[PDB]
């Protein structure tokens, strides 16, 4: 019989399934976000951009002087 | 910006005013440049024009020297020159939005252009450049060499022009014979400098058409003159001479189906009208098909050969019947493809179609008739498509000397009659048989027992 | 001592080239004095002269068109009815296709075999097809000849008949037909990509339709299609060549009186169930075939949208590219141009694609399944480019090559018959050729990039792919070229 | 300007340092053009005969086993040597001119530089 | 094609100089 | 220097996989695919240092 | 495709190896987290570098030294005890991480063919962590460090 692999490539359909054990489909209609996306991945963003300033500046601050010498100034 | 959304005309356009309807039906004029040239053109409704330079040269003036630089030269049509890059070329040619092609055949090849009838003066002065002044240079006919040897191992997808050379070759000894698809010996042998040298030699003024579709006279002749006057005057060697005695060719290749075709000679020419137009109206009666078209009515599928084999034999693959006429030769024949094991039968087939049209009585008026009022149509539906109208003016005037009125070509058509058919069926099936097989061919018969017949 | 440059056949080698070399160094300016290969527009309104299109609108809805041009001796008289595949009912697919396939054959007095006798006794040809949202019965016929062709299309479109036999017959072509079609690999590429773009909407299926689905006609069906949707508004009959007008109309009015009044109107059906684009892919992979054929795509533009001639340019200024092409490596667009050079593809074809509320815009390459990445770099660099940084001379020639193509293309008796019905149903009216142009040349470099933003700039795609494909990129790989994070 | 031996002392003196050097090594000036420098020298030997890119091919092979061999040239051959009989100039220059023509109007470059 | 390009530079400069500013956060040059 | 070199000699052996079999059937690009999946991880554990 | 005109800049020599080696690595499908536990066990040992060489701006190896120095750096150093508490609780993630890492290839047997000589040099880096790790500890020179 046909062998189901080219079924599929012989007979093209408008409705295609899915998975969508993982992830719900949203119905055709519905718009693509493609903005809740990138207003979460933007949040997260400013929050990397925060710890690796953070970061930087512990270091380089480290490097810097020191209270004792500070004292030591007069 | 705002925009009126397609469906309302645009704000404010200086559109102008139509076509009389019916305005008149151009004639061409012919001007001949006193080195031997010739410039033809006329007036067309649309806003394309078609111009072309047709040449008398091909295959049949090819030399052992060269044999294959028809066809290098197609290939290397619109390359660069002395004036102009190939870069540059491309670049003006998009730059006006026109479209180049090169044709070869074995008698006669052309260069065609097609552009807004704005730009004339770019369209000869681009053409004639790049056929008067080429610069055959190494690198790039090395490049075309690649890509013709690359076609010519990729030749055995499409039997049919296969089996049209084959027949070309067997059945003809000198100048038809020489081939038109470069063989790889050739192909090797070919140069350059052998290219610079042909052209030199053959791409002369007395041979020389240039051909418009949508032009006016004046206009093309005031742009062209300047470029083609000063060409030398040479005295037009002669054509070369060949003989149709000839027998088979076979080739053995693939084990899915044979192709076999047969042909004659008919030695009326182009040059006599009448027995080129009964073999074109012969044609038209016989066609055919390939038995796999869905198209519709109208192609030719009440022809004879389509009805009585196609509709009545199975297991053929496809079968027609053609014809190709040169200056003052003819090769009329019928081509089959078949199953391996039906091949001898469909031989017998095939002889006994090319005998009944020749028996007289075998051919209905009505079916006289329907042929040529096909054939008038062809004609007549051809004759748009004005890059058909530059053609057939440049064909015609390399041929004739002229433009043959469309009118000789119906009053022919109409003329034709019955006994006229007979009588050159008669003539054709009297030269000697040329046949040609491709594929399984251990299984055909003999040459001599297909020759039996037809005699 | 030393030898002369005549022996040392490197040295005689040398010299030759050098010769030829200094030979081709000196141009001419009598063959140079109109070259200008730098684009630049013209303004071709001394020559876009046509005669008028005469539209009438007989009263039952009819629109009848007519381009006369009596000096010529052929003429095209066909019918252009706004429906299609598109507007079946999810069980009735491929009703469309086998009404055309039925429809040829035979009426109440046509007689098929006698039909197509007629039909080529006459010398002419009678051909159709059938869109998605468009279907197209069309005659070519001589002067003094038309009104047969004219008599026998109303026949066939009103009075056929159709009988079980003629359509097993036509059931068993169009599976031959059906089984024939997957060796044209493009129009299965297509075909595929249609589906997975405007899935679960009716511009999602195909045209044939499902073998399923052909198997169960029963002509039941067949005249209830024709009855719903070949009614008198959503028709147009067109003529071109030698034809007159009132003559056409007289004759139409005449006979195409049996038709099927109704109220189903095309604009009504679409406003349900629209179409709508969802951003997908789908990949069969081969690796028994020597060529991977694929097709990306971005959502186009309506047939009424202002921006359908500013899609149209930018589809021609990344032309298709083919491997036997005249110019090569030298090309006006710059996917040409890498394609050609590092010759990564056996050819490109960039569609653009117009339905109705929707359409299509994409590149169609066809390459080795060893380059596949880098030709969809170059593919997606060239669009993405097109978004950002287009350029004046790239917009001019791509508008001289759109006008020239256009008007190229309308050659002959049969052309400008179908451009009349096409565009009467897509517009509702035939556009001049001087508004054309003037359009065309409302496209500069602002309008392309502000078009490209709205087409083109971060926007889903929908890929359709078959053969060795390992080596062609994702999803995401896509989906993130359509858009640069330098600008 | 252009100064040449003829109408240059200096330039004499400096075109006869360079041919006293090459008949040295016994190779040619041109063949000095590495194709991995401009990529333009590369295109200009790939347009140019073979019989020529390979006689530039032993000449570098003969100087280049010279300098190994910490050796020159014999006599003979020292006094049958001919430099600056060019043959790469004339190509080298048009593949330029053809390069900035097609950088000039529109254009792609017909090859690129890796990077590096 | 220019105007273009120096609009994208400026941009990305005005950028540069924020994240500059961010990192090292400067009221002692800001204030004159 | 030893980590480049452990890294090195799995790379040329591929990568094993939860089911231990033969894993060149179904096989993805390491970026972006896992460069998020390791994103999460070292995310996580920032949290937790 | 003979690489003409450059294409994309990851495919450039510059970027060629980082490419492959980085980007377009071909990996199985189905990898769990265990293996973002290799990644992040290399994170951890870049983490315990840059720490140490800033700790080792002020630490004096002197045996009079050491101690005090160490709680200059907790106490003086602007930031200081950060840099101390990454180092040592960084130590301790390493080895956490390197366990978990251990653990994952013994259960799904990675050790077996042909990866022998990937666990191998995984042994040989268990060394070199456990050297590292205990001479450290001895620098801050405490009863447990001397002892
Ligand atoms: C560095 C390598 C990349 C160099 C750039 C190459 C490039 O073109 O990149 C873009 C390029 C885009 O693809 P493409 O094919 O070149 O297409 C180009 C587009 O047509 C067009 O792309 P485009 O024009 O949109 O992008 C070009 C890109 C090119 O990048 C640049 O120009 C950056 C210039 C330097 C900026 C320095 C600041 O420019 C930018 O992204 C501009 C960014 C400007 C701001 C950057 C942030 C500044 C923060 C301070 O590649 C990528 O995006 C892929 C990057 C993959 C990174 C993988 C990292 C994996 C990490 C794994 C870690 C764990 C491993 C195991 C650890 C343990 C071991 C023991
Ligand atoms: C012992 C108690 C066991 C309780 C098990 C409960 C259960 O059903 O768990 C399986 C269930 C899903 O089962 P699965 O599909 O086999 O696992 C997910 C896959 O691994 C695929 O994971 P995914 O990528 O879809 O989800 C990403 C993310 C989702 O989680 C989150 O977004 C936040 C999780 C916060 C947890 C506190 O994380 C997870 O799902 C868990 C893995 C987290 C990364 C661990 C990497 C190693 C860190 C090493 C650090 C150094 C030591 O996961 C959960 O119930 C967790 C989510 C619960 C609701 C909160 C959602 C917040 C949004
Ligand atoms: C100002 C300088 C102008 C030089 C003009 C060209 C001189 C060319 C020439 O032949 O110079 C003589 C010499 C090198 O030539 P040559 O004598 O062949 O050296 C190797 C064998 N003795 O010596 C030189 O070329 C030395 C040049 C030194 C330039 C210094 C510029 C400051
Ligand atoms: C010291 C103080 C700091 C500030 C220093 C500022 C710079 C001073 C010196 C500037 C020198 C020029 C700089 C611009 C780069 C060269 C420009 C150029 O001509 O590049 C073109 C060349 C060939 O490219 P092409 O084939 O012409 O391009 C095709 C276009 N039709 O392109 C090539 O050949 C590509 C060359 C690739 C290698 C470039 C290396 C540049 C130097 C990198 C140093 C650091 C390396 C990284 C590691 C250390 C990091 C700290
Ligand atoms: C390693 C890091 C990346 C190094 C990149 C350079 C490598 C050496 C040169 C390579 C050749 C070259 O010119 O690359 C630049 C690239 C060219 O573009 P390409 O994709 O090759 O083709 C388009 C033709 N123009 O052009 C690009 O890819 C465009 C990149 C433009 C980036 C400009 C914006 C920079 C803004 C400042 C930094 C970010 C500001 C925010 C942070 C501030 C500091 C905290
Ligand atoms: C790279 C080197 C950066 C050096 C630098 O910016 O040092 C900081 C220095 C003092 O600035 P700060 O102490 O933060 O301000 C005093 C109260 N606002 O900053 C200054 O004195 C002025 C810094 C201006 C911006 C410099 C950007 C480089
Ligand atoms: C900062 C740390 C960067 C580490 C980069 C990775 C380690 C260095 C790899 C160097 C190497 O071996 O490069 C090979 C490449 C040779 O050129 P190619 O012919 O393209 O080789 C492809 C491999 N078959 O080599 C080259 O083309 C030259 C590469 C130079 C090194 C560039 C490293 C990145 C600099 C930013
Ligand atoms: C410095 C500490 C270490 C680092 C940075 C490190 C790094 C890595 C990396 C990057 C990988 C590839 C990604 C992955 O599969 O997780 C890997 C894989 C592996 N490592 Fe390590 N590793 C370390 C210690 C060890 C140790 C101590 C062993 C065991 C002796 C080991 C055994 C393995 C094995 C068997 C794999 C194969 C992964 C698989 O089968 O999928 N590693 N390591
Ligand atoms: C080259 C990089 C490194 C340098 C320069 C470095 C330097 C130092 C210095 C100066 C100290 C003493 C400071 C203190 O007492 O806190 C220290 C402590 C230590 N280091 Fe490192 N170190 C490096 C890498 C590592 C690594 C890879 C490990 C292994 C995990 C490690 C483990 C330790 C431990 C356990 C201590 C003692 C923690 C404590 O102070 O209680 N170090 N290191
Ligand atoms: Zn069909």
């Amino acid at each position: 019989e046909i062998p189901a692999t080219v079924a599929a490539v012989k007979n093209p359909s408008s409705k295609i399934i899915y998975d969508e054990h993982n992830h719900e489909r949203f119905p055709p209609g519905d718009p693509s976000k493609r903005a809740f996306a990138y207003f979460v991945l933007t949040g997260g963003r400013f929050v990397y951009a925060s710890l690796i300033r953070l970061l930087v500046l512990k270091f380089v601050l480290s490097m810097s002087a020191s209270k004792d010498v500070l004292a030591l100034a007069s | 910006s705002s925009l009126p959304s397609l469906d309302i005309p645009l704000g404010g356009v200086v559109l102008p005013d139509p076509l009389p309807d019916s305005v008149e039906q151009s004639k061409t004029k012919i001007t001949t440049l006193s080195n031997g040239l010739k410039i033809a053109s006329e007036t067309s409704p649309n806003p394309a024009a078609s111009i072309g330079l047709y040449l008398d040269c091909g295959s049949i003036y090819e030399t052992p020297f060269s044999s294959g630089a028809s066809h290098l030269l197609e290939r290397m049509a619109f390359k660069s020159t002395t004036n102009r890059s190939h870069f540059r070329i491309v670049r003006e040619v998009e730059a006006i939005g026109g479209n180049i092609g090169a044709s070869a055949s074995r008698e006669q090849m052309g260069y065609t252009f097609d552009a807004l009838k704005t730009y004339v003066p770019q369209m000869v002065e681009l053409l004639v450049d790049c056929v008067r002044n080429p610069a055959f240079l190494d690198w790039e006919v090395n490049e075309e060499l690649r890509k013709v040897k690359a076609e010519l191992g990729e030749l055995s997808n499409n039997p049919q022009g296969l089996l049209l050379e084959a027949i070309h070759s067997a059945g003809y000894s000198g100048a038809l014979a020489y081939p038109l698809l470069a063989p790889e010996a050739a192909l090797n042998r070919l140069d350059g400098p052998s290219l610079e040298e042909f052209v030199a030699e053959n791409y002369t003024a007395p041979r020389m058409v240039l051909a418009a579709a949508g032009v006016e006279h004046e206009e093309l002749v005031s742009i062209a003159e300047p470029l083609l006057s000063d060409l030398p005057n040479v005295p037009r060697p002669d054509e070369p001479k060949s003989v149709y005695v000839g027998g088979d060719f076979r080739r053995h290749g693939e084990s899915g189906g044979t192709h076999v075709a047969l042909a004659f000679e008919v030695p009326g020419g182009w040059h006599k009208e009448k027995d080129a137009i009964v073999l074109t109206v012969l044609q038209m009666l016989m066609g055919g098909g390939g038995s796999f078209s869905a198209g519709g009515p109208g192609k030719g599928m009440h022809s004879r050969l389509y009805l009585r084999v196609l509709n009545e034999y199975q297991q053929i693959q496809s079968f027609s019947a053609f014809n190709s006429i040169f200056n003052n030769t003819g090769l009329f024949g019928i081509y089959a493809s078949t199953s391996p094991d039906f091949a001898p039968k469909a031989v017998d087939i095939a002889a006994k179609e090319l005998i009944a049209i020749a028996s007289p009585g075998q051919v209905t008026q009505v079916q006289l008739d329907r042929a040529k009022k096909s054939t008038k149509s062809a004609v007549l539906m051809n004759l748009e498509s004005r890059m058909i109208a530059s053609e057939d003016i440049g064909r015609q005037i390399l041929t004739y000397g002229e433009r043959k009125p469309l009118e000789q070509f119906l009053k022919a058509v109409d003329e034709i009659t019955l006994n006229d058919i007979t009588k050159i069926s008669q003539k054709i099936i009297s030269s000697p048989l040329t046949m040609a097989s491709y594929g399984d061919v251990l299984s055909v018969p003999s040459y001599e027992s297909v020759n039996r017949k037809f005699h | 001592a030393p030898p002369p440059p005549t022996a040392m056949i490197y040295d005689r080698a040398a010299e030759a080239i050098k010769s030829k070399l200094r030979q081709l160094e000196n141009p001419d300016p009598r063959f140079l004095k109109h070259g200008n290969p730098r684009p630049a527009l013209s303004d071709h309104t001394r020559i876009l002269a046509a005669p008028e299109t005469r539209v009438t609108t007989l009263p039952n809805g009819l629109r009848v068109a007519t381009e006369s041009s009596l000096a010529a001796r052929t003429a095209t008289v066909g019918v252009w009815i706004d429906a299609g595949s598109r507007f079946e009912t999810e069980e009735t697919n491929g009703t469309a296709h086998f009404l055309e396939h039925m429809i040829f054959k035979g009426t109440e007095r046509r007689n098929a075999r006698e039909l197509e006798e007629e039909i080529e006794n006459m010398g002419g040809h009678l051909n159709a097809y059938t869109s998605r949202e468009q279907t197209t019965y069309y005659a070519k016929v001589t002067d003094s000849d038309v009104p047969q062709a004219l008599d026998i299309l109303a026949d066939i479109l009103q009075n056929s008949r159709f009988e079980e036999n003629r359509i097993s017959r036509e059931r068993d072509v169009i599976l031959r037909e059906m089984e024939e079609v997957e060796g044209q690999t493009e129009e299965v590429i297509f075909d595929h990509l249609h589906a997975t773009a405007f899935q679960y909407t009716p511009l999602g299926r195909t045209i044939l339709g499902p073998a399923q689905n052909i198997k169960t006609i029963t002509k039941a069906h067949l005249q209830s299609y024709i009855q719903t949707h070949y009614t008198a508004p959503r028709m147009v009959i067109a003529a071109s060549g030698a034809v007159k007008h009132e003559d056409i109309v007289e004759q139409v009015k005449k006979l195409f009186t049996k038709l099927s009044t109704d109220a189903t109107t095309t604009a009504q059906l679409v406003a349900k169930e629209p179409a709508i684009f969802t951003g997908s892919e789908v990949r069969m992979l081969d690796d028994d075939i020597p060529l991977a054929q694929f097709a990306v795509a971005f959502e186009g533009a309506s047939w009424k949208d202002p921006d359908s001639i500013a899609l149209m340019v930018m589809q021609a200024m990344l032309g298709s590219w083919n491997k036997t092409a005249g110019g090569g490596k030298h090309m006006g667009s710059e996917l040409a141009q890498r394609v050609g050079i590092n010759e990564v593809a056996e050819s490109i074809m960039a569609f653009n694609t117009n339905y109705k509320d929707t359409g299509l815009f994409g590149v169609y390459a066809v390459a080795k399944p060893d380059c596949l990445d880098d030709l969809s770099y170059a593919i997606m660099q060239e669009t993405t480019k097109l978004v950002y940084r287009v350029s004046e001379d790239d917009v001019t020639r791509a508008c001289n090559q759109l006008k020239s193509s256009l008007l190229l293309h309308i050659d002959g008796t049969s052309p400008v018959a179908e451009d009349i019905g096409r565009q009467l149903l897509t517009y509702g009216r035939r556009i001049p050729f001087a508004e054309l142009f003037a359009r065309i040349d409302a496209v500069d470099a602002s309008t392309i990039k502000r078009v490209a933003n709205r087409f083109i700039y971060d926007k889903d795609v929908a890929i359709a792919a078959m053969g060795p494909i390992q080596r062609l990129p994702d999803y995401n790989w896509f989906r993130r070229r359509t858009y640069w994070n330098r600008y | 300007s252009f100064l040449d031996p003829k109408k240059n002392w200096l330039a004499a003196q400096h075109m006869k340092s360079l041919v006293k050097r090459l008949s040295k090594y016994g190779l040619r000036y041109d063949d000095l053009y590495d194709p991995y420098y401009d990529l333009d020298v590369k295109e200009a030997l790939n347009r140019l005969p073979k019989e020529v890119v390979d006689a530039r091919h032993a000449r570098l092979k003969r100087a280049i086993d010279l300098s190994m061999k910490h050796e020159y040239l014999p006599e003979d051959l020292q006094a049958m040597q001919t430099p600056f009989r060019g043959y790469l100039q004339d190509m080298l220059a048009l593949v330029k001119r053809e390069r900035a023509e097609r950088e000039a109007l529109g254009g792609l470059p017909l090859y690129q530089r890796s990077i590096p | 094609i220019q105007p273009a390009d120096v609009k994208a530079a400026a941009m990305w400069g005005v950028a540069a100089a924020t994240g500059g500013l961010y990192l090292v956060q400067v009221s002692i040059l800001v204030l004159p | 220097g030893a980590s480049l070199l452990h890294l090195a000699a799995l790379h040329q052996y591929g990568s094993n996989n939860p089911l231990g079999v033969h894993s060149e059937m179904d096989q993805i690009s390491f970026y972006p695919y896992f460069y998020v999946k390791d994103l999460v991880g070292w995310v996580a554990f920032a949290i937790f240092f | 495709t003979i690489r003409n005109q450059r294409f994309s800049l990851l495919k450039e020599p510059i970027s060629s190896t980082l490419n492959q080696h980085l980007i377009d690595y071909p990996t199985p499908s189905n990898l769990s987290y265990w293996w973002g536990f290799g990644s992040l066990a290399g994170i951890c040992l870049v983490i315990q570098i840059v720490t140490g060489v800033f700790l080792a701006m002020h630490y004096t190896p002197h045996v009079d030294l050491a101690f005090n120095s160490v709680e200059h750096v907790m106490r003086d150093v602007e930031g200081g005890w950060l840099l101390r508490y990454m180092h040592a609780n960084g130590a301790s993630m390493f080895f956490i991480v390197v366990y978990l890492h251990i653990f994952r290839g013994l259960y799904y047997a990675s050790y077996s063919s042909p990866r022998e000589f990937v666990w191998c040099l995984g042994v040989v880096i268990f060394l070199l962590m456990i050297v590292t790790a205990f001479t450290g500890y001895v620098l801050p020179w405490g009863q447990m460090s001397f002892w």
